[PDB]
């Protein structure tokens, strides 16, 4: 018999993104080629099957630095990290291939689905 | 607020 | 020119609640009288003006245990902690006074607003 | 997915 506040989840995600922009309580650096991205382990786990597996591992859960596969494009990762914290995906003709490949690697099934749909249309 |  | 996934914020919050239920990556214990509640500092900050102030403090940001004011009712806190992680508020005739008082202390303005509305109606 |  609970009541529900419709905007609560969106407001929580907006505040987590504000903490990220100000580098507050970030507990991991994701290294993609030369580029470094600070984030919250819990948010990465909540959005990605790959980060979920990494941070539930008894040894990896304690690492402050995670290095991604050298094939991963830093721009594709940046677009996906922004989507994790905002629900907004900057999908463009020039980045769609790098975004789909990065989403497949990160195991973000809903992003993979929209990339396949957008590629099929063109 | 709504009834979910 | 982004696209948006409507269910993303709700799905993120659902996964954060799953991490909480399994005690994964919880980094703080909130002590309310004899009762202890494990949580994620980032989620508490995103939902509460009080936790936002506590964990942005250069000294308190590093504490693993936070003790609330002895006037705070553990049941009222538990109802509010569940709301933080689910958007669902278990508001009942028998708990509304303890829930409103705890929400005022935690600085959760939307919960305070619905409690005042429900009290006014009765 | 929607146009926000
Ligand atoms: O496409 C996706 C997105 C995703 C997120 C997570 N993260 C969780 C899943 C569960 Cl059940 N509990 C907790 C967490 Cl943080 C796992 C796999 C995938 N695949
Ligand atoms: O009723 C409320 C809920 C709430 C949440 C937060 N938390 C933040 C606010 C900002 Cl601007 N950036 C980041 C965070 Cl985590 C502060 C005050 C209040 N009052
Ligand atoms: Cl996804
Ligand atoms: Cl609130």
């Amino acid at each position: 018999s609970c009541i529900q506040f419709t905007r609560h989840a969106s407001d929580v995600l907006l505040n987590l993104n504000r903490l990220r922009s100000r580098d507050i309580l970030t507990d991991v650096v994701i290294v993609v080629s030369r580029e470094q991205f600070r984030a919250h382990k819990t948010v990465l786990m909540a959005c990605s099957g790959l980060f979920y597996s990494i941070f539930t591992d008894q040894l990896k859960c304690n690492l402050s630095v995670i290095n991604l596969d050298p094939e991963i494009n830093p721009e594709g990762f940046c677009i996906l990290l922004d989507f994790m914290y905002t629900s907004r995906l900057n999908l463009r003709e020039g980045n769609i291939m790098a975004v789909m490949a990065t989403a497949m690697y990160l195991q973000m099934e809903h992003v993979v689905d929209t990339c396949r749909k957008f590629i099929k249309a063109s | 607020w709504v009834i979910p």
